[PDB]
């Protein structure tokens, strides 16, 4: 019953110069799974559209804006990175669509719009600009919409900024369609989508002193379903979880998720990402070297962990050299929350089925650039036919970003400068 | 003529905001030199779906939809308005929604009952019915307006969408639903209240959602003051029971919030056997927001109890509850208390005030917090008609002392403010002995603010105590300032003398005053001899003329040849606004 | 008619404390009258005592109405800024314009001296022509304040006993009469006496040393000691320097640093303070916090009124 | 281990290209009560460009 991944598109650049402001940092679904916003380190927003005509239609270029610029801090001495840290799609409230863009220091809220009429008419001058005698005035005409080429527009509509000393890693929208958290390394705040000029400070762990830090957030996320609910992982490998309704202030967590010998423990034990299950029962998180699956009714130990790449637990000593070791992987869920998907090195991202425990490793190539092309299941052992030396792998190529269609088995992968989107074979 | 209005039109188009929110502001003028038909034909069309969406614009476009109803020819066409305000129903930002949904419901009144039928009543059932949730959400707040007039079939179709809309899907709609929930119960017939309207309410109240549940209380509130006292037994308090128990903070901070409210709605009887037990929790919350939000209610839940046993209850239930209060660690909800809690006197009377709230009075004044302090001695009124103030004389001195040396200006300013209501208070005999020196040390103070404050302060104590008094008493040491080294307190004379000439009148300023002011005109700072050609502006007009000519004109002249430029403009100013020159 | 344009001045001021920037024309006419009285004043303007002398403000207006409200309002207060009004703050046009303002008024009453940050290229850096051209579209408001920032006296004099200036002492400048002799209607150098003036600091160690700030030169006791004796003067008045307290005695008490911008940056929390010198030079210092903002702070542990 | 409060608190500090002198005078406070910044001085060219100057993402091709 394994699902028979097919190259669908590929998109970006064939092997360019990968300038820096061309990777991609986030890949973000929407809510109902048409549309697929991606951010990249240049501050640049890209949104597809999947053709209109069960779907598996291609995914097309729908809108394309300058989402953050590079700014200076002068109340800092500090330049204000323009990368797209995290896209979060409001639920759909009118024809327009609406998403956040956060980089390190501003949440902005954007609206994308079509736009079909253009105003026609004047009475001081022509369509071309050319002005008339005002005294030719003798009777008034007002303009009317004329229809026109569809064209998309993407438009700020608030700016939630100069709230976070540090930079912020996460943004979640609540379920009760009002508020959405900010978290930074070591507070998260509180917004109100309508509201810019205050925030509230719900969570703030910072000691202090900062010479006893021992811990930062990670990642925070609210529940799906539960407007009182969300967790925030710590750099130490734990979550917490906060019930809103206890307390204004969520200082106190309701519930502690961690569990009870290498060099690098202290780094491989941060937690890059926490996510959610769909029904919300179940919430998974991605450390370096694995993911765990945590119960929210147990605490002590999660009912399930997978081994994203063992191979590279002899190897930490030189991902450490070169900094690999401090990649922020991300996990995605499937529809069904049957199946969760991360990302590795070497252009590798992993699949684990919850339901048969079965495993497979799948690659994102250009080599493989036929539609409806079947992905073969890869194999690393350091040697066998066919199976990749863990040597030769490349470091460089990581997949830290990848996106799950909400309904459909559609899949969106970003390598560093390329955008893959895989379907199930139908 | 017409080019005016040609300019308006065309920026309706302009790129710049202001231009086009310039024009949109003047759409009353435009529609006149169009008239009532082409306003129909060509404006409104345009004013549908407009391109910009700028919420000041389209705010500003919202507002003046709702007064066309002339300029479209009357209520025989005012429909023609609704497609211009369902636009603006939908967009994404609320205030203009609000706005919208706002015209909306002026120019319903002025359909006829026929149109409402043909014209408004659909214009709700598309907006309900609607896919996008920002017309559901807007939907809500047309039922009450038209509900009243339309016929009994309409009304049966307009609950079932109104009850549609209380079980959406989208949180949204649900909150819509419940703020406007108590106002559709209004107009609605009581026996449908009871029968659609509580099934809705306690739906709502149960609701999943913490945003929406705590809307609900004020539906109760409103439902309520609808229902027979002897049905809210089996209608509402099991609702508001379970609120004020509800897990959420933020519900139970509601209850707190309107616990007057729902005091008022429920009756006496119903007062004392349920919302006593509930007040009591409330103050007991272990959120300090609510524990906050129940303090301030506790002057006004016990006036409104019944008094057959209004001493009784505070004394047992709500007394013993204000003592942990007192020692409350959270810093606001002591200060809230504080402001609310003396106000329990006149209820108690004399004899428990003295055993009962005294003791907890003089806790509040030993508070570290300065608000718990200062909103204690602001609220003295009403302790002192019950029990002369003299009792607290000796008890108020060394918090007001304290306050009046706090290193913070800020805290010295605001004991400044209540000054001279607790001179008025404690009377002449006790400022005069103890709080005297307090307001003569604030003239010579390091901050300026304070200066300033201690200045006004004087006025309004000569106000109350008289003109002999502030002779006898203040007017001898603030010019005794006059003297000092430093230029600032020097000034400050000057400037007292500005506020006291006002209210001390010719028999004193002429006499003392005057003499003083015209003495610094010397001072070698140029500073201090400017502001006396300001000060004597300003105190000329109270001198009588004789004086002015004789003492005032001469110094003022000299001044007007000082080497100082600001000493010679202000001079010349004098003279001027006085006349003399 | 002069009393005509004095009470168009007096509007100025009063439109500039609700916080209100002037237009650009009326910015360009003020920076003009400036000029005028800003270039008779000499490169070391000599102040007559009683005077309050202040630091850097940083363009934090609302500070800036907290320290009137401490130290008094002008003119019945004689006010002594040494430099640093734009830059780093929310409101540098309506700071350095109220004070361009209070000098045309009340030349005599309030002296402005030049600031490191008084300079075309620094500017550029901490927001303050980001801030004129956000605030009027345009680059002029920038061009005018800065051309008339060349003509701010380097540094002062009070009663000959007390020397006022942003920075510190310089190698190059021994007396008084060197500074005379610099040719101040410039643009702020980055080397030499001028620079040095604007960027030097005290410091523990002796002697010279190398400036962390890549301009001017770190002098230690040993300067001060040496330039006070020369000059005889009582006390060195500086600013330029963040100092938690607001006012920070240094090198056996023969140089003071005022800063009069609390909370600096809105981080810093530090208090700042002004020093009062009285009728007869005794100098007294004020120290204050910063004003309450309205609908502040921005991130706040309190409940706001959406969620509450 | 290579973790460590110190470790985390360097990666806080992210870049810490220029020289501040709020950072630099508070840190002398709390020396004396009881790295810090860059030494980069801000210049004009250094920052970005007054206007935006990025061309479209090649995604967008
Ligand atoms: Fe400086
Ligand atoms: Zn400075």
């Amino acid at each position: 019953n394994d699902i028979q991944w097919c190259f669908s598109q590929v998109k970006g650049a064939v092997d360019d110069d990968v300038a820096e402001a061309d990777i991609i940092s986030t890949v973000e679904f929407n809510h109902s799974g048409e549309l697929l916003a991606t951010g990249d380190k240049g501050g640049r927003v890209v949104i597809f559209q999947q053709e209109q005509e069960h779907s598996r239609g291609e995914y097309n270029v729908y809108s394309t804006f300058q989402s953050h610029e590079p700014e200076f801090d002068y109340l800092k001495s500090l330049e204000i990175e323009e990368k797209i840290n995290k896209i979060r799609w409001l639920p759909q409230k009118n024809a327009a669509q609406f998403l956040l863009s956060t980089n390190d220091k501003t949440i902005k809220l954007w609206k994308i719009s079509e736009r079909d009429k253009r105003p026609e008419g004047y009475n001081l001058k022509e369509e071309d600009g050319r002005y008339r005698d005002p005294t030719t005035v003798t009777t008034l005409r007002v303009p009317v919409f004329r229809p026109m080429d569809l064209m998309v527009e993407a438009s700020p509509r608030r700016i939630f900024a100069n709230a976070h000393t540090y930079h912020i890693n996460s943004i979640s929208i609540n379920s009760d369609y009002e508020t959405y958290l900010s978290a930074d390394d070591l507070r998260i705040n509180l917004w109100h989508l309508e509201i810019t000029d205050r925030s509230f400070n719900i969570v703030d762990i910072k000691p202090a002193n900062m010479e006893e830090l021992t811990e930062v957030i990670t990642a925070a996320e609210f529940h799906p379903n539960s407007c009182n609910t969300f967790v925030y992982s710590s750099s130490k490998g734990t979550i917490r979880l906060c019930d809103m309704r206890a307390s204004a202030l969520c200082d106190r967590h309701s519930k502690l998720f961690e569990e009870p010998r290498s060099f690098f423990s202290e780094i491989i034990s941060s937690i890059s990402d926490v996510k959610f299950s769909h029904s919300g029962r179940y919430m998974m998180t991605r450390d370096y070297l694995s993911v765990k699956i945590w119960d929210l009714n147990m605490e002590n130990r999660p009912v399930e962990t997978y081994q994203v790449h063992e191979y590279l637990r002899s190897k930490l000593c030189s991902l450490y050299e070169n900094d690999c070791i401090f990649d922020k992987f991300e996990c995605c869920w499937n529809g069904s929350d049957s199946v969760v998907m991360t990302g590795s090195y070497n252009n590798f991202f992993r699949m684990f089925d919850r339901n048969t425990k079965r495993d497979i490793t799948l690659e994102a190539s250009r080599e493989n650039n036929k539609p409806r092309t079947v992905l073969k299941p890869r194999k690393v052992c350091a040697r066998k036919k066919d199976e990749i030396s863990v040597d030769s792998l490349d470091f460089n190529k990581k997949i830290l970003h990848t996106a799950w269609h909400p309904k459909e088995n559609i899949i969106a992968v970003a390598t560093t400068n390329n955008l893959y989107i895989f379907q199930d074979k139908v | 003529s017409l080019y005016p209005i040609a300019v308006l039109i065309d920026e309706l188009r302009n790129e710049d905001v202001q231009l086009r929110l310039n024009s949109i502001k003047k759409l009353s003028t435009i529609a006149l030199a169009l008239g009532v038909e082409r306003t129909r034909s060509e404006l409104l069309p345009f004013l549908t779906d407009t391109i910009y969406d700028e919420d000041e614009v389209l705010l500003a476009l919202a507002e003046q939809l709702g007064t066309f109803t002339t300029l479209v020819g009357g209520p025989e066409y005012v429909h023609c308005l609704l497609p211009p305000l369902e636009s603006l129903a939908t967009v994404e930002e609320t205030v203009v929604r609000d706005k919208a949904v706002e015209s909306l419901r002026a120019i319903s009144h002025e359909h006829s009952p026929s149109d409402l039928e043909a014209h408004f009543v659909p214009l709700v059932k598309r907006l309900a019915g609607g896919d996008w949730f920002t017309s559901r959400t807007s939907a809500c707040g047309l039922f009450s307006v038209c509900y009243p007039r339309v016929s009994s079939a309409v009304k049966a179709e307009l609950r079932q969408y109104f009850r549609n809309l209380c079980s959406d899907d989208t949180p949204m709609v649900r909150r819509a639903a419940a703020s406007k929930l108590g106002e559709f119960a209004k107009v609605l017939e009581l026996d449908n209240v009871k029968s659609e309207i509580i099934p809705m309410f306690s739906n709502l109240a149960s609701d999943e959602q913490d945003s929406v549940r705590l809307l609900a209380v004020e539906a109760c509130v409103n439902i309520a003051q609808l229902l027979p006292q002897e049905d809210l037994e089996a209608l509402v308090m099991p609702t508001l029971r379970q609120a004020a128990e509800d897990k959420s903070w933020r519900v139970r901070y509601m209850v707190a919030d309107k616990f007057t409210e729902l005091q008022k709605a429920v009756g006496p009887e119903i007062t004392k056997t349920d919302l006593v037990p509930a007040f009591q929790n409330l103050m007991k919350d272990c959120e300090a927001e609510v524990r906050a939000a129940a303090s301030h209610k506790v002057k006004e839940f016990c006036e409104n109890l019944s008094a057959d046993c209004r001493e009784n209850v505070i004394m047992s239930q709500i007394l013993p509850c204000i003592k942990e209060l007192v020692s409350d660690a959270n810093q606001h909800v002591k200060s809230a208390l504080a402001s609310v809690i003396m106000g329990l006197s006149p209820i108690l009377g004399k004899d428990n005030t003295i055993e009962h709230l005294l003791p907890l009075f003089l806790a509040q004044l030993k508070d570290e917090c300065p608000e718990v302090r200062l909103n204690i001695i602001s609220n003295l009124d009403c302790v002192n008609e019950v029990i002369g103030i003299r009792q607290l004389s000796q008890s108020l001195l060394p918090a007001i002392v304290e306050l009046a040396e706090d290193a913070k200006w800020r805290v010295r300013l605001a004991i400044i403010e209540y000054m001279p209501l607790l001179a008025g208070q404690l009377g002449v005999e006790f400022f005069d002995e103890k709080l005297n020196s307090l307001c003569m040390a604030w003239l010579v103070d390091h901050v300026y603010a304070i200066r300033e404050a201690a200045t006004s302060n004087l006025k309004k104590l000569v106000e109350k105590f008289g003109k002999e008094w502030a002779h006898a008493t203040i007017i001898p040491k603030v010019l005794a300032m006059s003297g000092d080294p430093n230029y600032l307190h020097r000034m400050t004379t000057l400037f007292c003398i500005n506020v006291l000439s006002e209210v001390c009148g010719q028999d004193i300023t002429t006499k003392h005053m005057l003499p003083t002011v015209l003495r610094m005109a010397g001072d070698p700072v140029a500073n201090v001899r400017f502001n006396v050609a300001k000060s004597l502006q300003k105190i000329g007009p109270i001198l009588d003329n004789s004086t002015l000519q004789s003492e005032v004109k001469p110094i003022l002249e000299k001044l007007t040849q000082d080497q100082d430029v600001d000493v010679k403009y202000f001079a010349q100013e004098a003279l001027t606004v006085l006349s003399l020159a | 008619d002069e009393k005509v344009f004095t009470k168009e001045l007096d509007q100025w001021i009063e439109q500039l404390n609700e916080c209100k920037q002037l237009s650009e024309s009326q910015v360009k006419s003020l920076c003009e009258k400036a000029k005028e009285i800003l270039t008779k004043e000499s490169n070391v303007q000599e102040v007559r005592c009683p005077v309050t002398v202040c630091g850097d403000v940083h363009g934090q207006f609302h500070d800036l109405m907290e320290l009137f409200r401490i130290g008094g309002k002008s003119p019945d207060t004689n006010y002594l800024f040494m430099g640093d009004y734009v830059d780093r703050g929310y409101y540098s046009v309506e700071t350095v314009t109220l004070l361009v303002a209070l000098k045309v008024r009340y030349r005599e009453r309030i002296t402005i001296l030049r600031g490191n940050h008084e300079s075309r290229q620094i500017t550029q850096v901490y927001g303050f022509y980001d801030e004129c051209l956000r605030k009027y579209g345009n680059a002029n408001v920038w061009k005018y304040f800065t051309d008339l920032f060349d003509y701010l006296p380097l540094t002062a004099l009070v009663d000959g006993q007390i020397f006022c200036l942003h920075g510190g002492l310089s190698p190059s400048i021994d007396t008084l009469d060197h500074i005379r002799a610099l040719d101040r209607l410039q643009e702020v150098p980055h080397e030499g006496p001028m620079c040095d003036l604007l960027w030097s600091d005290p410091d523990d160690r002796g002697g010279w040393g190398i400036s962390p700030r890549g301009a001017g030169y770190t002098f230690g006791q040993d300067i001060s000691e040496t330039f006070n004796h020369a000059n005889g003067l009582t006390l060195v008045s500086r600013a330029h320097q963040l100092v938690m307290e607001g006012y920070n005695w240094c090198h056996d008490r023969n140089v003071v640093t005022i800063f009069s911008a609390p909370n600096y940056c809105y981080r810093c929390g530090n208090q700042a303070a002004i020093m009062e010198l009285d009728d007869t030079l005794k100098y007294s210092f004020l120290q204050f916090d910063p004003a309450p903002r309205r609908g502040e702070p921005h991130v706040t542990r309190r409940t706001p009124d959406y969620f509450l | 281990k290579p973790g460590g409060s110190d470790f985390l608190r360097k990666r806080l500090q992210k870049g810490q290209k220029y020289f501040d002198s709020g950072d630099y005078n508070m840190a002398k406070a709390k020396m004396k009560n009881k790295e810090v910044t860059g030494d980069h001085i801000p210049t004009p060219q250094d920052l970005p460009q007054r206007k935006p100057a990025l061309v479209a993402s090649k995604l967008a091709g």
